[PDB]
DNA sequence: CCCCCCCCC
DNA sequence: GGGGGGGGG
């Protein structure tokens, strides 16, 4: 409101500043005081300020975070809001959004000058608006007041040319019509560093910790947590993150990328199950992706009906995904050695082996080759069932109420469409 | 944006040094906007002399290796780096972080035009792939599988079948070529929706928090972990537009100066790596681009998925 | 006036794949299709204290507390076995066609200046002496590199695939063909037609190189070693870490892709070295010392702007150099 | 550096310290009394909560191992 | 002012192998290709209290406590089988030579007056008493470190591999050859002349060695020991565990480097002791003590410095010490 | 290109 | 408190 409570806190903000810089120094001779008194104790530090405001730059999206050699265009903008659904980015930072700091790393502390709440606001907002109480609280004269105002909300819009150096980004997009876009990224370091936050808070915050810690107790809690696993480190600046921007001196290096992994991404090996009787229930069963998919049949076939149908379906879609994994099974038995199943052995399951190896179809010309395409191994699911009748619940309430006919119902759809899919195996 | 006339199945493609940070927020599979630029871009090489159009690719993923390591002591990962030359003074230079991966993918290629009426199938496939052996997918250079076994051709099956039985089979034919990889699809319609189910649990929640949300390991207190439809993975969905589209001229240091250029901002969406027998047809995995160049919102998605 | 082109980039011919490490024995490396591959291990080490002292802790009381603190490491070794004296090192080479063709270019003139000076070059001489030196490089198993150094015979089996077989088989003695000095032979020769076919062709050449090393029975290989950073962290890594595969050790493909540049016999220090990789600026990581200084006119940049924008075409070395930076590829081009 | 005693647990250090890597470090152990149940080789700039949790998880190991080993009987 | 390089790494000659450890008979060990590998197995030790008390458990209370309520480890044991009495050790050592030029070096000019030194120093007394004692070394089982010191025969064969057949093959009583007196024998002086034509570049020298020692039917061996960072209980208590590479005991590559080059006599210490392994600053790991400190001008950081840089040359023995300490290789070189 | 101040270890 | 590095002269 007023003009002399801002002035206040503003000559309180450079006495602390000049006794701190006072206690860094620790000067006792040399007239280090006057000199430093000369410069950061009056109206012309903020006309030194005049100097400093035109080389920093406030920024949501930057260059430098690509090859650090690359001088190009470090922009401040919003983005708009997509129209269409399903996606996200730095758009949805609305009120939660931190503005990039790019520059030197001896000017900053004027960010500090145009980041403090005198009023209870931030004071770039203050000075976006002609206000009453401000351009009389920094300056007696109109004239410094307008060039003040004008250098010091200059750190928002971007200077120079709109730029981006050979060392950023460019990658065309093809127009639907007859055109391309250059379309150069540039990184969005306030996003990052809301992603990040959002991952402090959720990996090393107290309440998160707490949750842990009752999971370690096996307690209840008012609130669950989570994990994020499998994360990866990118740090940009290698010897000095300060050289990046101010948020990579928040967090050094530290990009805390998501796992955007396939499911195939940790492929152990592929081994060939010879001196064992059912490969569901000895060597594919193991596997840690169908042990999940057990442990879930067997958490939801021991549950209430309240959302049956839907968890049913659901339930459907799970038990999909264990044929899936059988078809995923034999996929990578298309990898493993032409003729293992001919080799000698008291069980080798022998039932399964028509669909465990195809390829010794051109092992033997005639001993084998016409034994599956005569067969057609379809009935080797009904075994697999038999191993999916161990996933479900010994639980005598599904079997007096419907949920095991559901259940079964579910169960011979998706293993007739696995019958199917093991039919014409010899196209 | 149109139905194929054909599918062209480019078979196990080893990629060997690709760029493992597929956004800034996210790492491991590249992004299906490289999967899609490189098909244009082999539709810019080939495919216009072959008199066909190549557009939407489907990403099978037949193997993925990290080039990372976990230090000892943290539960995350960091990238193997290379050892870039040294600047003229002797010293060492700089480092970027930057991550690769050996990928080994297969893809299927959306083909319409008259040209498939005037060429042989496997002449038109043949061609195509000995363009893709000499090219890159995202960042890495392609093993064109010299001296091994049995080497991989094509399988361009025309999608414009005589019966829906025939169709049926050609389609789980060529299913069961791509058997040992996942399709990687798009999920805006599932991320919307759980974006509703979070504004429902709790007002004011962004998009951000909800894809966030469908990527960790939620741990609900009676302990058990908050399930999910599939694998569910953070993908960069497009590019939305962070500046006006300038003057071709206008950008200093753009790559050419005919073709404008717009500085952009990721869009990160959700994607789901699926079994590949879990869908109606291949055609539905198919990534387009979708540029709507007036809002910016160039993206890459799977339309007629389901 | 022919400014240069701000952005200027140019893709890597001659982009090898991972040198894929087996072993085996001599004489079987005709069925080496089925040799065992290199596999990583770790082991620990307990070393002592023997680097340099900075003569304040050099009183025997701190060395000898210095010492009576046991010093461990945990080190990735790749080893071959010991009924194994022979290592197989495989990869697949692609040289590419368009070498002068850049990937990028802002102007369209400096683009058709580049690409006349580039024509120039291969209507006079052609790409017959680099691909001379790069099929030097191949045929002598300088991607070896310190499986090189200490090996009783080294054979480099080299073949063309054209389509899917063998269109033609090379075989060098490696030790033989020496690592300093580029000769002239029939089948280097060969080598380097189809080389410089594939540089001046529109489409690829593919090349397997084999090399066959007989280092000793059960001896250290040597494969690329990882480049990690340790970042500060508080807990103790492992010192030396190495590169595989799938279960399978290999050499990095920028490893191969220097020891195959390392033609660059023109540069103006003096060649006790012999040849050095093909850099900007002449970078030599095993030295620390940068050759082709731009403080003389023979560092790369300003060899290609006198030769493009000024017309001052250099020395044929010179033009042979910046044309081994052309098909090694990098990003170039002044803000 | 001094033992950590979390109630009747005690995490003491040997004397002897190593340089694992090239850093220095200690071989830290859990004892519940006279048992031990976690020998652990930690660097000498762990502060006293990080070698509290590196040795949590046996902590709370043991602690729900202890709740399901002397649970009491349950009349239903 | 010709100041040392920054970086002066210097790779490592006389390469060994991880030596593999079988087991077997007696008067079968021409016959021993076949012999099955010592296994690392594993079992249980109850420990007792037997070390030093710190002053504040010395109550016969809390000891009788203690001691009541003992501690359990699982130790990995590599032991011989109980019908076999001789212990095979088998490893192939790889002389190189040019050991006078390092792998790195920031200074050209210190390096040609590092090549220099070497060169006058062979050109005066090349690898001769070098090789005699790294071949006395070979020629007593020092590799067998625990091995040796209660075994009732040891013998090694030492066989010259050319072309992957044996060249020439030593066969010497490891016992008769001390530990600590280097003395003259015909086939010794042989096989230090074939290191010595292996250190001076003239040959590519390999040596399969094999040592035989008595040490008793089912009796332990000591192959070398890996580092265990956590115990924990979810690997039982794991104490010691022992170095295999498949299935099969086995010794360190760096065991047998450090007992091959316990060749140091000269130190300024009594020889009493005997020869202590070549390093910087001399140090001995058993002893706990540095010979040759800095303080006292005997070292090789500062015997190189004088040697190479001022021109300031040793003794004989001092620059024989120098010149292993070059064969031995390091990371040579300040900061 | 050299010197001084700031920031990081 | 010391040494590296950015920034100004």
């Amino acid at each position: 409101p007023t003009w002399q409570e801002l002035r206040q806190f503003i000559e309180s903000f450079i006495q602390e500043r000049l006794q701190g810089k006072l206690d860094k120094l620790q000067p006792d001779e040399d007239d280090k005081r006057q000199t430093l008194l000369a410069t950061h104790r009056r109206e012309a530090w903020l006309a030194d300020a005049a100097r400093r405001v035109g080389q920093l730059q406030l920024v949501t999206h930057t260059l430098k975070p690509i090859h650090p050699d690359a001088r190009g265009s470090n922009l401040h903008s919003l983005p708009q809001a997509p129209g269409q659904p399903g996606l996200a980015g730095s758009h949805e930072l609305g009120d939660r959004l931190v503005s990039d700091v790019v520059g030197n790393a001896a000017a900053l502390d004027v960010f500090k000058f145009l980041s403090l709440q005198y009023q209870g606001k931030n004071l770039l907002n203050w000075l976006t608006e002609d206000s009453a109480e401000a351009l009389q609280a920094l300056s007696d004269n109109a004239e410094q007041a307008r060039e003040w105002r004008q250098a010091f909300i200059g750190i928002t819009t971007v200077k120079g040319a709109p730029a981006s150096h050979s060392l950023a980004k460019q990658l065309y997009f093809p127009l639907p019509g007859s055109g391309y876009h250059l379309l150069a990224p540039l990184f969005p370091t306030s996003l990052v560093h809301h992603v990040h936050a959002l991952l402090r808070e959720a990996r090393f915050g107290d309440a998160a910790k707490a949750a842990r810690e009752a999971r370690s107790r096996q307690e209840s809690w008012p609130h669950g947590f989570s994990e994020y696993p499998n994360l990866a480190i990118q740090k940009f600046g290698g010897t000095k993150p300060q050289n990046i921007s101010q948020l990579n001196n928040e967090r050094r290096g530290e990009n805390w990328l998501l796992p955007s992994l396939p499911p195939n991404w940790q492929r152990q090996n592929v081994n060939a199950p010879m001196r064992h009787s059912s490969v569901f229930e000895h060597d594919f069963g193991r596997t840690p992706e169908v042990s999940r998919l057990t442990r879930t049949l067997q958490r939801f076939l021991a549950k209430t009906v309240h959302n049956n149908l839907a968890i049913r379906q659901r339930r459907a879609q799970l038990v999909a995904q264990i044929c899936d994994e059988a078809l995923q099974y034999a996929a990578r038995l298309r990898e493993l050695e032409p003729g293992w199943s001919a080799t000698p052995g008291c069980q080798l399951h022998d039932a399964e082996q028509l669909w465990l190896d195809p390829l010794r179809a051109q092992t033997d010309e005639t001993f084998l080759q016409r034994r599956l395409r005569g067969d057609w191994p379809a009935e080797v699911g009904n075994r697999f069932a038999n191993w999916l009748n161990r996933a479900v619940s010994s639980d005598s309430q599904i079997l007096g109420s419907p949920e095991a006919a559901q259940w079964s119902q579910e169960l011979s759809k998706e293993l007739t469409m696995f019958k199917e899919i093991l039919e014409d195996e010899r196209d | 944006v149109t139905d194929p006339e054909a599918l062209l199945l480019l078979p196990r493609l080893s990629i060997q040094n690709a760029n493992a940070i597929s956004s800034p927020l996210t790492w491991g599979f590249p992004s299906p906007g490289a999967f899609t630029g490189f098909v244009h871009a082999l539709q810019r090489r080939v495919g216009i002399s072959l008199d066909i159009e190549l557009d939407g690719v489907g990403i099978v993923c037949h193997r993925f290796e990290a080039q990372i390591s976990q230090p000892a002591g943290k539960r995350t990962k960091v990238f193997n780096l290379t050892r870039n030359p040294l600047n003229r003074d002797g010293s060492t230079a700089a480092i970027v972080e930057e991550g690769r991966a050996h990928l080994e993918v297969s893809l299927l290629l959306g083909v319409h035009g008259d040209g498939l009426d005037d060429h042989p199938a496997q002449e038109i496939a043949r061609q195509v792939q000995e363009q893709a052996g000499a090219m890159r997918l995202a960042g890495g250079s392609i093993l064109p599988w010299c001296n091994e076994r049995f080497p991989a051709p094509n399988a361009e099956l025309l999608m414009l079948g005589g019966s829906d039985e025939q169709r049926r089979k050609n389609q789980r034919r060529l299913t069961r070529r791509l058997l040992p990889g996942f399709a990687l699809v798009s999920r805006e319609a599932l991320l919307q929706q759980h974006l509703e189910t979070l504004r429902t649990t709790l007002p004011e929640a962004t998009t951000l928090d909800a894809l966030l949300d469908l990527c960790r390991i939620n741990f609900e207190p009676p302990w058990q972990v908050r399930d999910k439809p599939g694998w569910l993975v953070p993908i960069p969905a497009g590019y939305n537009a962070l500046s006006p589209l300038y003057l071709p001229g206008e950008v200093r240091n753009a790559r050419d100066r005919e073709t404008p250029l717009r500085f952009v901002e990721n869009l990160f969406g959700l994607g789901e790596w699926l079994s590949p027998h879990r869908v109606a047809a291949l055609s539905d995995l198919l990534w387009y681009h979708h540029a709507e160049p007036d809002k910016g919102l160039y993206r890459w998605s799977t339309p007629r998925f389901v | 006036i022919l400014s240069t082109a701000s952005v200027l980039a140019f893709e890597r011919k001659l982009d090898p794949s991972d040198a894929l490490m087996s072993a085996g024995a001599w004489a079987q490396r005709d069925a080496s299709q089925e040799w065992p591959a290199v596999t990583v291990r770790e082991k620990s080490v307990r070393g002592t204290i023997s680097n340099r002292l900075k003569t304040k802790d050099r009183d025997p009381a701190k060395l000898d507390a210095s010492i009576q603190s046991p010093n461990l490491q945990t080190v990735d070794v790749a080893n071959l076995p010991s009924d194994a004296d022979t290592l197989k090192v495989r990869f697949t080479l692609r040289v590419l066609g368009g070498a002068g063709t850049p990937s990028a270019c802002n102007d369209a003139a400096y683009r058709d200046k580049l690409l006349q000076t580039v024509a120039t070059y291969v209507n006079d001489q052609g790409f017959a002496e680099l691909a001379r030196r790069y099929a030097h490089n191949l045929a002598n198993a300088r991607f070896l590199w310190r499986n090189r150094v200490g090996a009783e015979a080294v054979e480099v089996r080299i073949n063309h695939i054209r389509q899917g077989e063998v269109a033609r088989a090379w075989r060098f003695d490696a030790l033989a063909i020496g690592l300093r000095d580029f000769k002239a032979d029939a089948e280097l020769d060969a080598l380097a037609e189809l080389i410089a076919s594939g540089l001046s062709g529109s489409g690829h050449v593919l090349l397997e190189v084999v090399a066959f090393a007989r280092i000793g029975d059960g001896q250290e290989v040597f494969p690329s070693q990882e480049l990690i950073l340790d970042k500060g962290d508080k807990k103790g890594q492992k010192s030396k870490t190495l590169y595989s595969v799938r279960d399978a050790a290999a050499i990095h493909s920028q490893k191969i892709g220097n020891a195959l540049r390392t033609i660059d016999t023109w540069y103006p220090d003096e060649d006790g070295l012999g040849p050095i990789a093909v850099e900007p600026y002449g970078s030599v990581t095993s030295q620390g010392k940068a050759y082709r200084q731009p403080k003389q006119k023979l560092d790369f940049y300003t060899l290609l702007d006198n030769w493009v924008l000024r017309d001052e075409a250099p020395a044929v070395e010179q033009q042979h150099y910046v044309i081994a930076n052309l098909i090694r590829g990098g990003v170039f081009g002044e803000a | 550096m001094n033992a950590i005693h979390i109630g009747p647990f005690s995490i003491t250090p040997a004397a002897r310290g190593l340089h694992y890597g090239g850093l220095p470090h200690h071989q830290w152990t859990l004892y519940y009394g006279p048992r031990e149940m976690a020998i652990k080789t930690l660097p000498d700039s762990y502060t006293s909560s990080e070698v509290r949790d590196e040795f949590s998880d046996i902590i709370a190991e043991f602690v729900i191992d202890a709740r399901h080993r002397y649970a009491p009987d349950v009349l239903e």
